[PDB]
């Protein structure tokens, strides 16, 4: 499955995975630390 | 064939299409692109056009004044 | 599966008009040939008079029945006839300046009649011919507008 | 090779007529005639829109634009491998041989055509427009 | 008419002449101090200004250049 | 437009004694759309209605006028020369082949506007419509209250 | 035999090695990127299968398997809708009280404060009020449970897996040969008799056995939990006989031709159910039986392998006249050899069909409690109208693609296509003239009325009071269909729609459907519609007929279907391509259907939709379409400005997403104007001045940054224009009609 993992390394798939990751990280940060208007913690 | 209106351009006067009219309307004050244009004649036509602009400005102000006086309160 | 109707123009498939019933039906060709526009031997002033009478008479109706004074009993017809007179005057002006603009180059190719015989150019398509045509159009159009008013006044069944 | 005179007794392809053909321009200023010799009766596309059958032997065609004639020329040369030549015809009756002006087609050389409009400098070696300013007519530095 | 100039970077590829839909250009021998052929523009009164020639020129920068000049019936590509 | 929107709304809330409206609604663009463009358009667009007209009728008409000129400029800005030249060729054919009308012929051959001229005319319609629309709105929203 | 199954066995190896090589399908993209134009071309050419190869067999195989992929995706989407109705819905609550509970089948997660979109729709539920009509469709099918929706979702996922397997199978394992696709006679026989005939017959059976009894009990006030399940109605004939006595006789009246016995569940009532405001499902069942028989006889028309039937080639080659030369000779080859021709015809009729569906589903609401869900009704009309317009513009596009690529003048000599190309100048000249005439005598009427109303002269307007332009032909047709059960359809009990005339059907106090009165405003707006349609047709037909050649460019076919221009010469040849005619027909289809749906929204909110508070109907806007739709200022004031008060004041509500998408669609629309008003030459120079800054800091990419192609600039512009405008109208419509209706 060298070719399949080459496909997963393509720009659109890697972009989808990375932005799902970034968006999920931000979403979980905003779930556990809701409404962060200022850096106070 | 050769027309008369774009006197400042023989290439536009020889244009058989409607593009001649438009481009002679829109190249009239590009004096530098005029056929047979000297720098001195350029500056002189600019001076005269400036006098004309001033006359138009003062006429427009005269009309504003006149209408405020005649029809205004 | 014979008898196709649509033909090339005068049998020339490269001139590009495609003779057709609406074009070359003998009733249509006859009617269009009998119109004063295509009476090339008749003086352009008289063809202009006929055309102008027709057009001045017809274009008064809209101004009469649909103009701004259409709902005033005796004023509707006067106002419409005068609007039509003005439009006829404007059209005569436009005809005159068209005759001034158009007829300067004197085309050199001759004309034929879709049969082979070369005819002379219509004197209408000259400076003098078009000037007299426009004079005739003005006279006939003002006359036809006046006659439109007269018909507003004298026709029994005019509403 | 010398300039061929246009034979007007040349037949025309079988065409049922269109509306993309000649206009008053042909009657007034100029139109164009293209001639070619076909080996067999073949259906080709008219640049005016439509399908025509070129006749076996010489074929004459009228057009109102040079681009139409050269479009048909490239079609006949690329799809049929023919050798057409076209003319410019005026309502005067004057015929001006145009396309293989030298006899050969311009993509090949004939050793005897003179070069025109050849600037012997680079395109980045043109002068600035401030040097050709007030040249009478409005000009480009390429002249 | 349009001005079609040809510069001394021409390699004689003939593609400009192949691509011209108006037969404005041709290939002439040994006017450029080059290899066999150089391009010419002897019929610029038929040039419409499509710039198909300089779309087909492979040199950098273009060895064929079309400067749109005054318009006519032929330059505006009119069948009327 | 941003500059004059800002000016006009700040000064409309100042002149009405309601600066809090701008201070509370200018931080988001639905406040600009709702409390400036939509709220102040009421008297303007009611310049003429099925129940009559007032002196703001001319500004309502001019509003629609500028919108129309703007949108017409869109025609010259999006649609480009090459569609119109072919359309004009078809119309040329039609005129040359129409009886009683081929008697009249053009002296200048009809062609579509050039590319540069298209851009100029589209930008001119665009700017004239922009200007007339906003002048109508400005005068009608300021002259309607004051 | 001539009609047979013909396939290649294992034509294509199932392997991931071409996934790892983007642009394998092209010889111009297999060389890898050097510029970003490659990245865009890889997506523009992905489904242009006729530019990958040139043989029709592989093209057809790719098309077949891609259709299987599309069907699998549609099945995923349908299973998702059914699943969201089974899990994230208020459907079981909505069945018990459909007149008060807002249908909702989407719940929002409480993450960034967006749980405000989970609105109080009813049924002890918080979610997004849907406008899809799925609740009414499910009640018409007789669902009455979330378990049935869940199992329909599972079946849809199974069918999606089946479709994807079938695509893989019919491309990689056993792919049909070209002679199998060119069996258009058998394809039509099976798609008429089987796809539409057996399909309509099976749905008629479902309606006989499941929908009709379940909905007859639902309309009788029976709670959905007390209703027998569909299998209890299938097994026990006594229950069905208790509901419909004709079931006591069995299927004997069908075989004895005593079909009138089935008049209990096969009716011709016409009109609407007064309990639900939808069509009688007995009428619907009879309808589906009738068209099932009709399509099953229609699917026995074409000759496949036995002597009976028609050869479509013979029909075509026999239909010719004195005006049309050879006639339809050479069209069978066109439509059996070119996929783009088939796509043109099929998209044309499919879009016309979607628009017809839109017009027929609002006037004859086929689903229960659909007519009084004004949001569902408006959204369905708008949606299917838009889909139809898009399909029609695509029909123009692919007709042009056929003309450029697959057209051959040898097979078309003096036939209808040759003769259409041969007088295209007349066609387009008369279309131009009628477009100008319609534009004047439609929009200049609005301008005249605006000028008169502004001048203080309402007696000079084209209004129902001053200068009446009454649509007397449409009014006569209305009156004729209203009086049809009396003379010309005597076995129908009522007219097809209440829009022809009569009394209103009120369901839950709200008007389901009521007579639509046509006046001067309707005349004017219908002629506006005709105008915009004629201009869209003008653009697209001009792109089709002038796709190969013109008087401007005689060799346009060699430049291709999709090219920016020929150059700045001949005065300028920008957008001479047929692709650019599609690009402009898109703008004009948008401008047409925007007015279509605006006319629908205003006409419905003014003259149909409303409440019956006392004896007397109070419409939503108050009946102002008649007197205010005469002017542009009326459409701006009384429709756009007035009805925007619900989308701009939606902040802090469950409709706040609609205001947000309103603003964002405005933004996207205006952003389209950067791509439409501009050109590539500015952006390439800006990009190279930026590439300078990237080269300075050694971050210049190897894939050279290019500006979007001219064609791609136009495509991006029109895509963003359509998206912005349509989503603006979407938000405006939905925020308005969820509040006021
Ligand atoms: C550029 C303009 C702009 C700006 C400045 C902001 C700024 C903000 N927005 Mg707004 N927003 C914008 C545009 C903008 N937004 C747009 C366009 C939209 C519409 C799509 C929104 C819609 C929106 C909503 C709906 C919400 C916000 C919220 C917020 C806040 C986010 C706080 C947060 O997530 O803490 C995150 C805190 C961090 C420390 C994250 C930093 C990133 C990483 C983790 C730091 C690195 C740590 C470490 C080194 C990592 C190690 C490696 C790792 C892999 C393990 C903040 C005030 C939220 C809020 O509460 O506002 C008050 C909120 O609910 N915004
Ligand atoms: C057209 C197809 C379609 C669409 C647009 C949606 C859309 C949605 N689904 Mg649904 N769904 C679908 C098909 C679809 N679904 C099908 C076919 C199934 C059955 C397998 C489901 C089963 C399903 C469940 C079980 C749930 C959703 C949920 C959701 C929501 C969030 C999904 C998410 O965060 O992804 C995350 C994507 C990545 C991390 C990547 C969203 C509204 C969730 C929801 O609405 O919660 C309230 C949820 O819990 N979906
Ligand atoms: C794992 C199974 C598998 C494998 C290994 C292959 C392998 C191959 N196929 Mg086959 N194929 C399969 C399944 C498979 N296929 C199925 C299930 C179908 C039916 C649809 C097809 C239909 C098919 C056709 C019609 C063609 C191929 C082709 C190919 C070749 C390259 C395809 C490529 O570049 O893929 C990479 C491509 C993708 C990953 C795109 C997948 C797109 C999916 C189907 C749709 C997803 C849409 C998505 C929901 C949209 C979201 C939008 C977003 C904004 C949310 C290669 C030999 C092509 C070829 O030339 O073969 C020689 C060709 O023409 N295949
Ligand atoms: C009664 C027989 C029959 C039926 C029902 C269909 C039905 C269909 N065909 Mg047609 N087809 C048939 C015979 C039939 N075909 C024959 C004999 C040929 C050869 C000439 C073709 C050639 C053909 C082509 C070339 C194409 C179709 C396509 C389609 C689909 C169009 C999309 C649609 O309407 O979605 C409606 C969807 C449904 C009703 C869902 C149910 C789908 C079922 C499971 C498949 C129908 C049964 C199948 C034809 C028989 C094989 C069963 C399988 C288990 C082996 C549709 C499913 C198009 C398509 O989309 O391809 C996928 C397409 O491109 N068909
Ligand atoms: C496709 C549409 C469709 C379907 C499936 C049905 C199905 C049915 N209808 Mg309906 N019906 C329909 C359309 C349909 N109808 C239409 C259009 C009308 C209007 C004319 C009616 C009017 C109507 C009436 C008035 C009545 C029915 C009745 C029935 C039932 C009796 C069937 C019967 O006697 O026929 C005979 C059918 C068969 C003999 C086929 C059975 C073949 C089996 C499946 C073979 C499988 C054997 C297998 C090979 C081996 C076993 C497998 C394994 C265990 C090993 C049945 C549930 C009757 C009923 O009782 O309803 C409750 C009834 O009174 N129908
Ligand atoms: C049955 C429907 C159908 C089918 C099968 C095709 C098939 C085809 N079309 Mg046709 N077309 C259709 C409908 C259809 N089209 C419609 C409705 C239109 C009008 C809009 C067109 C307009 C059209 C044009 C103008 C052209 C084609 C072309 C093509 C070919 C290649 C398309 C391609 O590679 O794009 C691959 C897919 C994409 C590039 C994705 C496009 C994404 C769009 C622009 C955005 C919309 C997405 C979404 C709805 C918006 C929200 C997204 C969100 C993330 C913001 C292919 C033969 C081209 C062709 O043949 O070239 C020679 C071509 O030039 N079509
Ligand atoms: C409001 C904006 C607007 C307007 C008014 C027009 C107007 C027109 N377009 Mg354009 N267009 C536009 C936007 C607009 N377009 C945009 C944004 C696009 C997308 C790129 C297009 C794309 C486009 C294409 C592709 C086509 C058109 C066509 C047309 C014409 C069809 C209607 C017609 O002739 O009726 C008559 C004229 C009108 C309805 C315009 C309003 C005139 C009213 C009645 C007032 C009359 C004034 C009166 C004479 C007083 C004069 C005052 C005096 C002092 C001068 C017309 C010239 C088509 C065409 O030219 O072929 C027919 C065509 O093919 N347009
Ligand atoms: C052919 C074109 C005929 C159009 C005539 C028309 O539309 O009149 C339109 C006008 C309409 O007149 C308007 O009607 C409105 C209806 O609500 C108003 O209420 C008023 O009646 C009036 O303003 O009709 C007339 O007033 C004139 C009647 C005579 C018609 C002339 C026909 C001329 C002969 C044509 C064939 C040769
Ligand atoms: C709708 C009005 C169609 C008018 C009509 O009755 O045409 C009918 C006429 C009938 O032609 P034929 O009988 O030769 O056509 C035989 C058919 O089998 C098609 O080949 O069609 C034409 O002449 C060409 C289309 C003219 C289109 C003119 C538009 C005005
Ligand atoms: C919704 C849906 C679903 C489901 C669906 C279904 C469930 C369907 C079904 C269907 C069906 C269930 C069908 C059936 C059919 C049947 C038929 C179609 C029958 C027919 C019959 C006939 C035609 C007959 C004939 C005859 C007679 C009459 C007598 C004797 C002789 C003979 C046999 C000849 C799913 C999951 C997919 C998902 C998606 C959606
Ligand atoms: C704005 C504009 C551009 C410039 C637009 C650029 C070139 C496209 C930008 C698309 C995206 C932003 C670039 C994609 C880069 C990566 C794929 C994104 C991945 C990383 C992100 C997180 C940044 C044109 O090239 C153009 C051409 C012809 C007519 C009009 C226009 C036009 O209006
Ligand atoms: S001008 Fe350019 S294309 Fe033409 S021959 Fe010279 S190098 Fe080749």
């Amino acid at each position: 499955m060298k070719d399949f993992t080459t496909y997963l390394s393509t720009a659109p798939v890697i972009a989808t995975i990375w932005f799902t990751f970034t968006a999920g990280l931000l979403i979980e940060i905003n779930r556990y630390f809701p409404d962060p208007l200022v850096f106070s913690f | 064939a050769t027309k008369l209106f774009p006197k400042f351009s023989q290439g536009l006067a020889q244009d058989p299409t409607t593009r001649r009219i438009w481009y002679g309307l829109a190249m009239a004050h590009d004096f530098e692109s005029h056929d047979g244009m000297t720098e001195e004649n350029l500056y002189q036509k600019i001076f005269a056009s400036h006098f004309g602009q001033l006359s138009i400005i003062f006429l427009w102000t005269s009309g504003n004044l006149f209408h405020v006086a005649w029809q205004g309160n | 599966k014979k008898a196709q109707v649509i033909s090339p123009v005068n049998g020339d498939p490269f001139v590009g008009m495609l003779e057709t019933p609406v074009t070359s039906a003998p009733i249509v060709a006859t009617y269009l040939s009998n119109l004063p526009a295509y009476r090339t031997g008749v003086a352009p002033v008289l063809r202009g008079v006929e055309i102008g009478l027709a057009h001045g008479f017809l274009l008064a109706g809209p101004f009469i029945k649909l103009g701004p004074l259409r709902n005033v009993p005796e004023t509707a017809e006067i106002a419409g006839s005068l609007s039509a007179a003005g439009l006829v005057l404007i059209l005569a002006l436009c005809l005159s300046i068209y005759g001034s603009a158009q007829f300067q180059s004197t085309p050199s190719i001759g004309v034929k009649t879709l049969s082979g015989r070369s005819v002379a150019r219509d004197p209408l398509f000259s400076a003098d011919g078009w000037s007299e045509f426009a004079a005739g159009f003005l006279v006939g159009g003002e006359a036809g507008v006046a006659w439109a008013y007269v018909c507003t006044q004298i026709l029994p069944y005019y509403s | 090779w010398t300039v061929p005179t246009l034979n007007p007794d040349t037949p025309s392809p079988i065409f049922g007529g269109s509306t993309g053909g000649l206009l008053r321009k042909a009657q007034t200023e100029e139109f164009y005639v293209i001639t070619w010799e076909a080996k067999k009766e073949q259906i080709f596309e008219m640049p005016t829109g439509g399908a025509a059958i070129m006749r076996q032997g010489p074929n004459l065609l009228k057009f109102g634009k040079k681009e139409q004639c050269l479009a048909l020329t490239t079609q006949l040369r690329n799809k049929f491998k023919l050798t057409p030549c076209f003319y410019r015809v005026f309502p005067d009756g004057k015929v001006q041989y145009l396309h293989p002006a030298d006899g050969v087609y311009p993509e090949k050389v004939n050793a005897g055509r003179v070069g025109a409009n050849q600037n012997m400098r680079r395109i980045g070696q043109n002068v600035n427009p401030i040097k050709v300013k007030f040249s009478g007519r409005m000009m480009s530095p390429a002249e | 008419a349009h001005i079609v100039k040809i510069y001394d970077t021409c390699i004689g590829c003939t593609q400009c002449v192949r691509a011209c839909p108006l037969d404005v250009l041709e290939m002439v021998p040994w006017d450029g101090c080059k290899a066999s052929q150089m391009a010419s523009a002897p019929r610029t009164e038929d040039c419409v200004g499509c710039k198909r020639c300089e779309t087909a020129c492979p040199t950098d920068f273009l060895s064929v250049r079309v400067y749109l000049g005054s318009e006519s019936t032929r330059s505006m590509g009119l069948s009327y | 437009g941003w500059v004059t929107f800002y000016w006009h709304w700040k000064h409309l809330t100042l002149w009405q004694g309601n600066v809090a409206q701008f201070d509370e609604s200018s931080t988001y663009l639905m406040g600009w759309l709702r409390d400036y463009l939509w709220l102040n358009s009421s008297q303007l667009i009611n310049g003429y209605n099925p129940f009559g007209m007032n002196s703001l009728s001319v500004w309502a008409w001019t509003f629609l006028f500028g919108h129309l000129i703007y949108a017409t400029g869109f025609m010259f800005l999006i649609s480009w020369r090459g569609y119109w030249q072919e359309l004009i060729e078809t119309l040329v054919w039609a005129h040359e082949k129409t009886p009683l009308a081929n008697l009249v012929y053009w002296k200048d051959k009809p062609v579509a506007l050039s590319i540069v001229q298209a851009r100029l005319v589209g930008l001119a319609h665009f700017s004239v419509g922009y200007i007339f629309t906003y002048a109508a709105f400005l005068i009608a929203s300021t002259s309607g209250r004051f | 035999k001539k009609v047979k199954i013909a396939v290649d066995r294992n034509p294509v190896e199932t392997s991931f090695e071409k996934w790892a090589k983007p642009g394998h399908f092209s010889r111009t993209l297999s060389k890898g990127p050097n510029t970003t134009t490659w990245i865009w071309n890889l997506h523009a050419d992905a489904h242009d299968f006729d530019s990958h190869t040139s043989d029709l067999e592989e093209i057809s195989r790719k098309v077949f398997s891609a259709h299987f992929g599309q069907l699998g995706i549609i099945f995923i989407w349908l299973s998702g809708m059914y699943f969201h109705g089974a899990r994230f819905s208020n459907y079981e609550a909505w069945l018990s009280d459909p007149t008060h509970i807002k249908p909702s089948a989407q719940v929002v997660w409480p993450i960034v404060g967006q749980e405000i979109l989970n609105g109080d729709v009813g049924g002890g539920f918080q979610g997004i009020q849907i406008t899809s009509g799925f609740f009414q469709l499910w009640r018409a099918s007789g669902i009455t449970s979330e378990l049935q929706l869940y199992t329909t979702a599972i079946g849809g996922l199974v069918m999606a897996a089946a479709m994807f397997f079938a695509g893989w199978f019919h491309y990689h394992k056993a792919a049909p040969k070209l002679e199998w696709f060119q069996n258009v006679e058998s394809m039509l026989n099976h798609h008429l008799g089987g796809l539409l005939g057996l399909g309509s017959l099976a749905w008629a059976g479902h309606q006989i056995h499941v929908s009709l009894p379940v909905n007859k009990l639902l309309d009788a006030g029976v709670d959905p939990k007390e209703i027998p399940l569909p299998h209890d109605l299938l097994l026990n004939r006594a229950i069905m006989a208790d509901l419909y006595p004709s079931f006591a006789k069995g299927i004997a009246p069908f075989f004895t031709l005593n079909w009138s016995e089935y008049s209990d569940f096969l009716t011709f009532k016409g009109g609407l159910n007064p309990v639900t405001g939808g069509l009688w499902l007995s009428d619907t069942a009879h309808h589906h039986v009738a068209i099932a028989v009709l399509f099953l006889v229609a699917g026995h028309m074409y000759r496949t392998n036995w002597g009976i039937g028609h050869s479509m080639k013979e029909i075509l080659e026999a239909h010719r006249g004195p005006f049309t030369g050879e006639g339809h000779v050479g069209l069978y080859e066109i439509l059996t050899t070119s996929w783009h021709a088939q796509l043109a015809i099929n998209l044309a009729l499919f879009g016309s069909l979607s628009i017809i569906v839109a017009h027929h589903m609002y006037a004859m609401p086929p689903y229960p409690y659909l007519a009084t869900d004004y949001g569902t009704q408006l959204s369905l009309f708008t949606h299917h109208t838009w889909i139809g317009g898009f399909c029609i513009v695509g029909a123009g596009a692919h007709a042009a693609i056929f003309m450029v690529r697959d057209y051959d003048p040898t097979n078309n000599y003096n036939n209808l296509l040759d003769r259409v190309i041969r007088h295209r100048d007349a066609i387009i000249s008369h279309l131009n003239w009628v477009c100008i005439f319609l534009g004047f005598h439609s929009f200049g009427l609005y301008i005249h009325n605006d000028t008169m109303s502004a001048l203080g002269r309402p007696q000079d307007m084209f209004s129902d009071t001053a200068i009446q332009l009454q649509p007397v032909f449409a009014q006569w047709i209305q009156n004729t269909h209203f009086l049809a059960p009396q003379l010309t359809a005597p076995n129908a009990l009522a007219a097809t729609s209440l829009t022809w005339g009569g009394d209103l059907v009120a369901v839950g106090g709200k008007v389901a459907m009521m007579p639509i009165s046509l006046g001067t405003s309707d005349f004017m707006v219908h002629h506006i519609h005709a105008f915009t349609i004629h201009v869209t047709v003008l653009i697209l037909l001009k792109g089709v007929l002038f796709a190969r050649s013109s008087r401007l460019i005689p060799d346009k076919a060699n430049l291709g279907f999709r090219f920016p221009c020929d150059g700045p010469g001949r005065g300028g040849t920008c957008q001479v391509s047929a692709w650019d005619h599609v690009f402009l027909g898109l703008f004009w289809m948008y401008n047409s259907l925007s007015i279509v749906i605006f006319h629908f929204s205003w006409k419905m909110q003014s003259d149909v939709w409303g409440t019956v508070t006392a004896s007397g109907v109070s419409h939503i806007t108050g009946g102002n379409f008649a007197q205010s739709a005469n002017t542009i200022n009326g459409w701006l004031r009384d429709f756009l400005w007035a009805q925007s008060s619900q989308v701009i004041q939606s902040y802090g509500s469950a409709l706040s997403a609609y205001g947000l998408i309103f603003l964002g669609a405005h933004f996207v629309w205006a952003f389209s104007l950067m791509f439409l008003f501009s050109g590539r030459g500015y952006w390439q120079e800006l990009i190279e001045s930026i590439v300078w800054a990237h080269n300075k800091l050694k971050v210049a990419p190897a894939i050279q940054p290019r500006a979007l192609s001219i064609t791609q600039g136009r495509a991006v512009g029109v895509a963003h224009y359509l998206l912005g405008g349509i989503a603006t109208t979407w938000s405006f419509f939905l925020a308005r009609i969820i509040s006021v209706g």
